[PDB]
């Protein structure tokens, strides 16, 4: 029941739980996104699972073996990695909310999975 | 009325085949565009004149007019007692603005929202008496037509059977009929007739005449064609008035041999 | 005549839509429908592949190409050594290969959406079997690849995604114009009769009525004059409703 | 056929001259049409010259009537203008052309 209005998204309130209203303009195709990642040490054939992803692909910082020096030359594994469903969507403004002499704001919206 | 031509044009395309292409850069795809249109517009020289048909009164093209099942003309009637009940109606919407009140109305909009939204759900067929009576309607908006044919402000073609058809499939849904019935042809024509509907004696009698010297083409003086129009002084005098309209004026009779009394044939 | 002969497979009995792929698909086989828009032209591709060793002059390989890899070797075992090389001229082997774009077709669209698409990819005897316009159903393995491009530009690990042809079905072929000895049996049957004439003028569009210079004038104008121009031009005009 | 033949060339001739004479005005029109009337008039019957003349005169009753649901007519000019059996036929009967002995009249009814 906590409704917020679009133009009161400080940088305060990063990280809560929110609720919001506004109208659709795009959405986007869907595609499959990276989430748990399972890569194979080239040197010594060791598998190294759930390197868990940020907005960025990465490899792991260290071989799970304990008697091998490699950190860099890594090759992923697919049918032991997580794909997630992944959209984007773009929203405006509705009009009951604007201001005074004002042009409505638009904000990028990330939705995953069932809801896509 | 105000939009330019190249818009126009977009509107008119994307309304014949119901559906937008797109073949620009990097992209072709084809759309669907399943939207019921309606238009407003003003009258050319501000005011609508009712000596002229529609086609001189609105700036739009006639395959842009062809688009559209109803067109509907509202004109200032310059009435008292029209004047004084729309005075009225303003200040009854001032004063329930006024005190925040609702007017009594038989329903709320909320259940007529609830109605239409159900009511579109149904598709009714047509039943064979409904069939009967939409081949009569047609006629009768034809032959109507054709008795005014040189006076009437737009014509009758077949496309006027596809939106009779379509206002009474319309009918149907609004009573939640399983079938179009007699009476939904009924009604949809009156309305199609109130919305269509928008000299005259030597009109009347130049065709007599000119129908007879025709009809005299299938067997073959200005005396003995006025003694034929007589027998089919004011009247007398008319005749001639118009027969000497119809040489000096109009030249759809010409004098064959010229004189006081002279012959005559249609041009 | 041939190395290997290709297996085909049709009437796979679950359909999806472009529309709803999904990460479970990947790596199994599905069939869709759809109409194409692009279409590249043929070009040939790598298939196997062998390496001259520029120190020892021994031929390297063979290494079967796939899918998105520069395949290359780094040690030739007959010198022992990370010799030169290069590309065999003699011994590498090359396929047809050709890349097309398919739409969800306008007629199963639902309201106020727009259409998606999808990238196919047509090996060997499945080139050049569809044109820009038709209607076709496309069987093949739904697969996915990271490309870090694609990642940069959404700002999410996101992977592209693929379908690799297996078998088409195009749905706007036209039938064939050949003729069974029945056939002729029934065109000569036809043709011998005296009133055949009035028989073809009256039975071009039963449907309207009347109006026989027009149907004449279709009917002598659908055969052809011998040649020099030997087609016969007709053109129509009248009021609008009149069936034209 | 592997030869033209001179029916081959009146169909051709018939065709030629029958899309020419419409192109023309109303009165060039009746006078070309005099004129060819050999070669145009040819293929018709007396029920479609019946039919021709007694909707010509239906036609002429309509606007006549109207400058001064149903059309009657005397067959006293019909039999005139056919001078100048058909009421038992499918084609009357089809278009709802009618008859009345009592008054010797041709009926229609336009509904
Ligand atoms: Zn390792
Ligand atoms: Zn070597």
């Amino acid at each position: 029941d906590a409704k917020t209005k679009v133009r009161e998204l400080s940088a305060d309130k990063v990280g809560g739980l929110v609720r919001i209203a506004g109208q659709i303009v795009r959405t986007h195709p869907v595609h499959p996104e990276l989430s748990r990642a399972c890569f194979v040490c080239e040197d010594c054939g060791v598998t190294t699972r759930d390197v868990q992803q940020q907005f960025r692909y990465t490899q792991p910082t260290k071989c799970a073996n304990p008697q091998c020096m490699n950190r860099t030359r890594f090759s992923l594994d697919v049918n032991s990695s997580t794909f997630v469903d992944f959209q984007k969507i773009r929203i405006q403004e509705t009009q009951a909310e604007l201001p005074r002499g004002s042009i409505p704001r638009t904000v990028d919206v990330i939705v995953r999975g069932e809801m896509v | 009325d105000k939009m330019d031509l190249k818009d126009q044009v977009a509107i008119h395309e994307a309304m014949e085949q119901q559906t937008i292409s797109i073949t620009k850069a990097g992209v072709k795809a084809t759309l669907n565009a399943r939207a019921s249109i309606l238009a407003a517009a003003n009258p050319v020289n501000g005011r609508y004149d009712r000596s002229r048909p529609l086609k001189y009164n609105v700036q739009m093209s006639a395959p842009i007019m062809s688009r559209f099942d109803l067109f509907f003309v509202l004109v200032d009637e310059c009435n008292e007692v029209t004047d004084y009940a729309i005075a009225r109606r303003i200040l009854d919407n001032h004063r329930a603005i006024s005190e925040h009140t609702e007017r009594d109305s038989v329903y709320k909009i909320d259940d007529i929202k609830k109605y239409i939204a159900f009511a579109r759900c149904f598709k009714p067929k047509i039943s064979d008496k409904a069939a009967e009576t939409l081949v009569r309607e047609y006629k009768k908006l034809r032959m109507s037509d054709s008795n005014n044919a040189a006076t009437s402000s737009w014509r009758i073609t077949v496309r006027q059977l596809e939106s009779l058809v379509r206002l009474s499939e319309a009918l149907a849904r609004l009573h939640c009929g399983k079938e179009v019935l007699v009476e939904h042809v009924e009604k949809a024509a009156e309305l199609l007739n109130k919305s269509i509907v928008r000299f005259k004696e030597y009109k009347q009698l130049s065709d007599v005449l000119v129908l007879h010297m025709r009809s005299d083409e299938d067997n073959q003086k200005q005396s003995a064609l006025v003694e034929w129009y007589l027998s089919t002084n004011v009247q007398k005098t008319i005749c001639e008035r118009v027969i000497h309209r119809l040489i000096h004026q109009d030249h759809v009779l010409l004098e064959v041999e010229q004189g006081e009394d002279p012959t005559l044939c249609v041009h | 005549v041939c190395n290997e002969i290709k297996v085909r497979i049709s009437q796979l009995p679950v359909e999806e839509d472009i529309r709803m792929l999904r990460q479970v698909h990947l790596n199994m086989l599905i069939r869709t429908a759809g109409v194409v828009t692009i279409a590249s032209g043929i070009l040939p591709q790598l298939a196997v592949v062998k390496y001259d060793c520029v120190a020892c002059g021994y031929l390297l390989g063979p290494f079967v190409q796939q899918n998105d890899e520069e395949v290359r070797p780094t040690i030739c075992p007959s010198c022992q050594g990370k010799g030169p090389f290069e590309l065999n001229v003699e011994n590498t082997v090359y396929h047809n290969y050709q890349r097309i774009t398919m739409q969800e077709s306008p007629n199963k669209v639902a309201a106020g959406r727009l259409p998606r698409s999808k990238d196919v990819i047509l090996l060997g005897d499945l080139c050049d079997s569809c044109k820009p316009g038709d209607e076709i159903e496309v069987t093949g393995v739904y697969t996915n690849n990271f490309d870090g491009s694609l990642n940069y530009k959404q700002g999410f690990p996101v992977f592209n995604t693929l379908i690799h042809a297996n078998h088409i079905t195009n749905k706007d072929k036209m039938a064939s114009d050949q003729l069974t000895d029945e056939d002729i049996k029934a065109i000569r049957e036809l043709s011998q009769d005296p009133n055949i004439s009035q028989r073809v003028f009256s039975s071009i569009a039963p449907s309207i009525y009347g109006h026989d210079d027009v149907k004449r004038a279709i009917a002598l104008a659908l055969f052809r004059g011998e040649a020099l121009r030997g087609d016969i031009n007709v053109l129509l005009c009248g009021d609008p409703g009149t069936a034209k | 056929r592997s030869y033209v033949n001179d029916e081959d060339c009146a169909a051709a001739i018939r065709v030629m001259l029958e899309s020419f004479v419409n192109t023309q005005k109303a009165s060039i029109m009746r006078m070309m049409k005099k004129t060819f009337s050999r070669h145009l008039t040819e293929n018709r019957s007396a029920n479609e010259l019946l039919l021709f003349i007694l909707k010509q005169l239906i036609r002429q009753q309509m606007h006549y009537a109207t400058a001064r649901q149903s059309v009657t007519i005397p067959e006293s000019e019909f039999i005139e203008k056919a001078q100048q059996p058909f009421y038992t036929s499918e084609i009357f009967a089809s278009n709802n052309f009618l008859y009345d002995p009592s008054k010797k009249t041709i009926v229609q009814e336009i509904f």
